[PDB]
């Protein structure tokens, strides 16, 4: 008659009752409605006999956090009301009451009875139970035990049971005595080893934060599995050699690995029937339940039966250290990690397979609904086996998902298990239906263009029109006509000195007129060149030099040193051919070469001109180092328009652009963000330019504020987010920013350009759901070659897809998102 | 081919404790060490390398600190004067009876226009001969205005600007002929029309030379521009809206040979023949004009790649009229 | 009380052997004593007896006698110089590619022409803009052509005579205005018209000023006249048949406290404006007009009773057009 201490589980639906916490606030509680053709007054007076029988059902929590058996409580009569007069639409409308009701309310501590039955007469013959109980008074096993007896006393009131002999108060004595020594030594230290690596909870594809849900409202997907498809789930699982719960935990586990892009994960087990402790603890009203947390690992290429033997043999073990609560074990890993009073584990299993009896409450009458409520959980798996049926039920807040993905999820499950019953194994998870349109769509970007060679476009430009000016430096600068005759004898000179298709020519970056045209004349003789600043430090001039296996090194100080006069400005031979290398360029020093071929300069060449319609009249500001890959579309994105490029002689002074683009009437901006960031801090607030009319910002982060700035400044320019890779020719992926379009933390990555894809992958390699993150991939005609002279870093890099064909992995993570473009969350 | 320097001739100097001062600034070092010798070898027109030769023995960095501060000062100067500098010492001549208030305060400035409209001759008889207002002008003549606002979205059309041009065409009537009187008859102006980008239909934004025997523009310069800050702050709103403009430059060459230094006076006369002339067609095809008494000259002489003979004297801004 | 003379600023001193070298002549005698500081010593504006005790010191009877030169020779001077002065010392810049012929020879002058009226710029780069030719002028400026001779005997009436004078007279619309620009709105140029006896009618002969504001003529002088004697011999036919004749003033302390130098550059301008104004009225009353390039002003001047702010720019002869 004395209190006693909770269990560890019992102390968790205490503190769980606090609404402090996370998706907290309700102790769990539980609804039952059943179907009888038994009479109230004998179920009602079989009820106050199992009080009798079983005294926990006489117990009340107190607010103290303890536990204690009333010496008494005042008679229970269950409550009957005869709706036999009422037609079955009114009948229904009191059912549905004291449904919602019971569904809804919560028992108070304090409260002396921790359970209420109510019950109607719809029929003479046709009773409906409705009740509900506080968790913390007992278990399921409990429930049908007090059902058996209540039923017995139904039919035979003077069949009197024996009371119980050893009682809840003996079995808590013995609980408190056993939490000293030996097994829950054993167990804690089992489980102390195993804590600094317990991995996390799985992160689902949520719709809604935990803070936006406040009470959660279940919804459920259930369905019930034949006798027939329940043995053979059996048998496979005894051909196995395994028990048909790791069978079942496994199958669930793919799921949730699938549409999380998880290695590893953290499941909520549900432990039952506690400890032995004595020779009629089964025989008695209390609650055995504990928590377990299983550790799984889906990081696999093994067979489905493999991992649910390891499954298994995880569950058979951790079992055996019972005796150390998962509460505990919680407790402990939050402090541990950091992870203070959150909904850390709301991915729950639970499991009544091979777990519960004849179910003494469907034999008092039938079960028609059943509800139940727990603080902290998203998504409750639980199984049941009911003489031989096999009932599934996911039970989920409707609040924190998408519908669609959640029936989704739960029609896969469904089809793994019937797959394990036909063949024995599963296929993979994958996704398609809604979804699978969108990026079909996506990256449907085919187009035709010729690509040709870089140099080709040049030339045709340059008969074109012969007296335009191609080259502004100073009051110095070179036409189109004098280009291609300047260019004509130094390639003969190259020529003249062995060098060829295949090899490479180092050039210098200097802002001269004489830069352009060593460069072409390079192209032309059908080498492919190198760029090195001439500000690195030496030994990283000479390093590439060495490492490319470079035969030369131009600089700019040649036409009137190598004689070059002395040669023919006549037309050269054609040597290039549209697959042959047009550049290598080393990046991210160390270093390695990157490759790229005329094809794939041109194509990115011909679709940037053609969607901005650049011609004759526009200008180039060549504010970018001829170091980056960038420059490329500067120079003969430039030359195939007939339009003009402008050096700057010294990047870095934002105020000798503002004065070039005012002074030369530049027409496109082409920088990383950072440039035109710094360019407008030296803009006062009278400085309007009307001459910009496409800003390209290229790479790097675009703070969400700085189209304002160039707006105010250039109100007749365009601004477009371009993306990409060097590994790919230059740009990929692009976005035009109409001003900031929404509410959000990012500027849209975008869509690919012109015969370009795009992917998100899986940790396998399979295509993420929409809304999942995951590595980006890039497809199509836009990519590099492979590394110069380094083979694992290519061997990594590009590799060949089954079905996409071959793709670059830039390693960057993101997602697509359902409105039609990719959002990147940067390397990491 | 070494450039030779001369004097200015708008220059003067005096002795002086601090040193020697030349026009507004004081010198000091070897440049006062020097006496009028320096002064008379300037005078003739000298190579540098001449006057180091004559009058370095001292350091050759000193010698040639010296030399460049006179270049950049326009002390030593290449050739013809602009008027801008022809005319600057007359200021010294003309003492001002008004106070120096009548150029910064807007009323002092009001009564001064006020009362100048108003003067006389003060050497007249008691005597006169009052004429009648009974005749007409023209419209062509007496409603003509200048204009500071501008039509910015409708560009001139080709034809409209074909005839205006035309106005200064040469006709051939057994001789050559023009619209206007000039010189004696040599006609030493050249005219160069400056184009912003689609504000002219058919014409390219640049600098053009005026052919008036072939009726035809030539490209001179397509890649620099003329910025707002060629301009004072008066004249900015002018700038920014105009449409085109033309300039008037003189050729020495065409005239100082026989007329000396008379041929760069009356071409200052001839400018404005050539101006009124114009602006008479501009009114019949309502193109607004006006002119602009200073502007970066500097700068427009070098984008048209002007030679030592020739300068700007005029500049007019244009376009067709704000309605 | 005494005249302020100034060094001249068209004047370059240098020393030589023979004495004080100042432009063209050579001084000698005390005049080589006074040395740089009387060069720098006149340049702030003296009296005689300020400069003579500075530097005589000696007989002042030498020293009168070299000073009387040098205000003689335009060495020292009191005020502003007329244009043929100011733009003199350019010559001296200017590097004839021609023989002196152009100025002896009729053919070697019409040869120079013809070079000078087909000429092209430099810089022209290989494009050109064929203008159309579709258009015409008003017939004022396409047919108007300079005028040698005149009706000799018929007077020039004197409604046309009145209605010529019109054209630069004021107007009231809420502010004053002209048929023409001035740079600052200043119209700075004085107009004295001369008639000659019996030429024009209602007028009887003498020199008289126009003022634009009364629209009248008052008379100015009535005793002396202009003779033939005053002109170049090639212009004495146009001067013996013309009926009245026109000269331009410009008034210095109508632009100079405004403008500064600058000033005196605009009106030099504003003489083509006017100019042509009254061409094309000439041009609609059928009266000829012939410009004058030179003349004796110093005559004038005198006759005019101009003072030391008035300087005579241009004038141009005319009578009735005869058929
Ligand atoms: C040589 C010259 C230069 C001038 N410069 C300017 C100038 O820089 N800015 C301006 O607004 N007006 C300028 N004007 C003043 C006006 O053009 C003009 O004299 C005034 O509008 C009065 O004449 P109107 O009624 O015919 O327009 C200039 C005029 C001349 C003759
Ligand atoms: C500033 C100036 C001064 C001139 N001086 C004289 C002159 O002294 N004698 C003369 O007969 N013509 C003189 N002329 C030349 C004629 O005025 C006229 O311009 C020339 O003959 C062109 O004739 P046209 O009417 O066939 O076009 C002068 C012209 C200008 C612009």
């Amino acid at each position: 008659s004395e209190p006693f201490s909770l269990t560890e589980v019992q102390t968790a639906y205490m503190l769980g009752r606090n609404p402090q916490f996370e998706l907290s606030g309700i102790s769990p509680q539980t609804y039952f409605e059943y179907e009888t053709e038994l009479d109230i007054a004998r179920l009602s007076r079989s009820f106050q006999k199992v009080i009798q029988r079983h005294p926990m059902l006489r117990a009340v929590i107190l607010p103290e956090g303890k536990q204690q058996i009333l010496r008494d409580v005042p008679e229970y009569e269950i409550e009957v009301e005869s709706l036999v007069s009422m037609p079955p639409e009114k009948q229904a409308a009191r059912l549905r009451e004291e449904r919602s009701r019971m569904i809804d309310h919560v028992f108070p501590l304090g409260q002396w009875p921790l359970f209420e039955l109510k019950a109607f007469q719809l029929q003479e013959h046709t009773y409906l139970l409705c009740f509900r109980y506080d968790a913390l008074l007992m278990d399921g096993a409990s429930m049908n035990l007090v059902g058996q007896d209540l039923m017995h006393y139904y039919h035979q009131p003077d069949a009197q049971l024996p009371p119980l002999s050893f009682t809840f108060q003996d079995y808590m004595h013995i609980y408190d005595d056993m939490k000293r020594g030996t097994e829950y030594e054993t167990a804690k230290a089992y489980w102390t080893n195993k804590l600094p690596d317990f991995p996390p909870a799985p992160s689902l594809l949520l719709a809604k934060d935990p803070a936006e849900i406040g009470t959660p409202n279940f919804q459920s997907l259930t369905t019930i599995i034949t006798k027939d498809k329940w043995l053979k789930l059996r048998r496979l699982a005894q051909d196995k050699q395994v028990t048909p719960s790791a069978l079942l935990c496994t199958v669930y586990g793919e799921v949730l690995a699938f549409w999380s892009n998880q290695r590893r994960l953290a499941i909520n087990l549900t432990v039952f029937n506690r400890y032995p402790v004595h020779d009629e603890v089964e025989q008695i009203v209390g609650d055995f339940t504990s928590l377990i947390l299983l550790d799984m690992d889906m990081d696999q290429k093994q067979p489905f039966f493999t991992k649910v033997e390891q499954t298994q043999s995880t569950l058979l073990d951790g079992l055996e250290h019972r005796h150390y609560d998962g509460v505990e074990f919680i407790r402990d890993y939050t402090r541990y990690h950091q992870m203070r009073p959150k909904a850390v584990m709301p991915i729950v299993f639970t499991s009544m397979l091979a777990g519960a009896g004849a179910f003494a409450w469907e034999e008092i009458g039938s079960l028609r609904h059943i509800h139940a409520r727990t603080p902290q959980v998203y998504l409750d798996n639980v199984v049941i086996e009911k003489n031989g049926e096999l009932l599934v039920s996911w039970n989920y807040v409707e609040e924190l998902f998408d519908a669609e993905v959640m029936e989704s999820m739960f029609t896969q499950f469904v089809e793994l298990l019937d797959q394990l019953v036909e063949q024995g194994d599963i296929n993979p998870l994958r996704i398609s239906q809604k979804d699978y349109a969108l990026i079909d769509q996506y990256n449907a970007t085919a187009e035709p263009i010729p690509a040709a060679t870089l140099h080709q476009l040049f030339i045709d430009q340059a008969q074109r029109t012969p007296d335009q000016v191609a080259v502004v430096f100073e009051q110095e600068w070179l036409t189109y006509s004098e280009l291609d005759q300047r260019s004509n004898q130094v390639a003969r000179f190259l020529q003249s000195r062995g060098i060829g298709r295949g090899d490479r020519v180092g050039v210098l970056a200097k802002r001269q007129v004489e830069t352009i045209i060593n460069l072409m004349a390079v192209l032309k003789a059908g080498a492919a060149y190198v760029p090195i600043d001439p500000d690195h430090p030496y030994e990283r001039q000479t390093y590439i030099l060495e490492n490319s296996s470079c035969k030369i090194l131009l600089d700019s100080d040649l036409y009137e040193t190598m004689e070059i006069s002395s040669y023919a400005d006549g037309d050269l031979t054609p040597v290039a051919e549209p697959e042959d290398t047009a550049y290598v360029i080393y990046t991210s020093g160390r270093p390695k070469g990157v490759i790229i071929t005329h094809q794939a300069a041109s194509n990115t060449i011909q679709d940037i001109n053609r969607k901005f319609e650049v011609n004759e009249e526009d200008r180039i500001i060549g504010i970018s180092s001829m170091c980056f890959d960038l420059s490329v579309y500067d120079i003969f994105g430039t030359l195939s328009a007939g339009a003009t490029l402008v050096m700057i002689r010294d990047p870095r002074d934002m105020r000798e652009l503002v004065r070039t683009v005012e002074r030369r009437g530049i027409t496109i901006w082409n920088t990383v963000p950072a440039i035109m960031d710094l360019a407008l801090d030296h803009v006062g607030s009278h400085f309007e330019n009307i001459s910009l009319r496409l800003v390209l910002l290229s790479g790097d982060w675009i703070p969400l504020p700085l189209p304002a700035k160039i707006n105010r400044h250039f109100p007749v320019a365009d601004v477009i987010s371009l993306g990409g890779a060097t590994e790919a020719s230059i740009w990929s992926i692009y976005w035009p920013i109409e001003q900031v379009e929404a509410n959000w933390k990012s500027i849209p990555y975008g869509k690919p350009l012109a015969n370009q894809t795009y992917y998100v992958l899986n940790y396998d390699q399979k295509m993420c759901p929409v809304g999942v993150i995951g590595d980006l991939y890039i497809g199509g005609a836009g990519l590099a070659q492979g590394y110069l002279n380094d083979d694992q870093k290519t061997k990594d890099a590009f590799i060949m897809h089954p079905e996409f064909g071959p793709i670059y992995k830039t390693g960057d993570c993101g997602r697509m998102r359902p409105e039609g473009y990719i959002e990147f969350l940067g390397r990491q | 081919g070494e450039q030779i320097f001369y004097w200015s001739p708008a220059k003067h100097w005096r002795m002086s404790d601090e040193g020697v001062v030349i026009g507004e600034s004081t010198y000091t070092g070897m440049i006062l060490e020097w006496f009028p010798e320096f002064y008379f070898f300037a005078q003739t027109g000298v190579t540098i390398n001449r006057l180091l030769e004559r009058f370095s023995s001292g350091s050759e960095k000193e010698a040639n600190e010296i030399l460049e501060l006179l270049i950049q000062d326009r002390v030593l100067v290449e050739g013809i004067l602009p008027p801008r500098e022809v005319f600057s010492p007359q200021e010294g001549l003309f003492v001002n009876p008004y106070s120096e208030q009548i150029r910064y305060s807007k009323e002092a400035l009001d009564y001064y226009v006020s009362e100048q409209l108003n003067r006389t001759h003060a050497a007249c008889r008691s005597t006169k001969i009052q004429l009648e207002t009974s005749g007409a002008l023209p419209d062509i003549i007496q409603k003509r205005r200048s204009c500071r606002r501008f039509d910015m979205k409708t560009p001139v059309s080709f034809a409209t600007f074909s005839n205006l041009l035309s106005s200064l065409k040469q006709r051939k009537e057994d001789k050559i002929l023009y619209n206007y009187a000039s010189a004696g008859g040599l006609y030493p102006i050249d005219v160069f029309v400056y184009v912003k980008p689609r504000r002219v239909e058919g014409v390219k934004a640049g600098f053009y030379y005026f052919n008036p025997a072939d009726h035809s523009l030539v490209l001179v310069n397509n890649i620099d521009q003329v910025i707002k800050d060629d301009h004072e702050l008066i004249n900015q709103d002018i700038f920014a809206q105009s449409a085109f403009s033309v300039y008037l430059v003189y050729n020495a060459r065409a005239s100082m040979p026989k007329y000396g230094a008379a041929g760069y006076f009356y071409a200052c006369i001839e400018a404005g023949i050539i101006t009124a002339t114009l602006n008479m067609v501009a009114e019949d095809l309502n193109v607004g004009l006006c002119s602009i008494g200073h502007m970066n000259f500097e700068e427009i002489q070098t984008f048209l790649k002007l030679e030592d003979h020739q300068v700007i004297l005029h500049a007019i801004e244009g376009g067709l009229k704000i309605d």
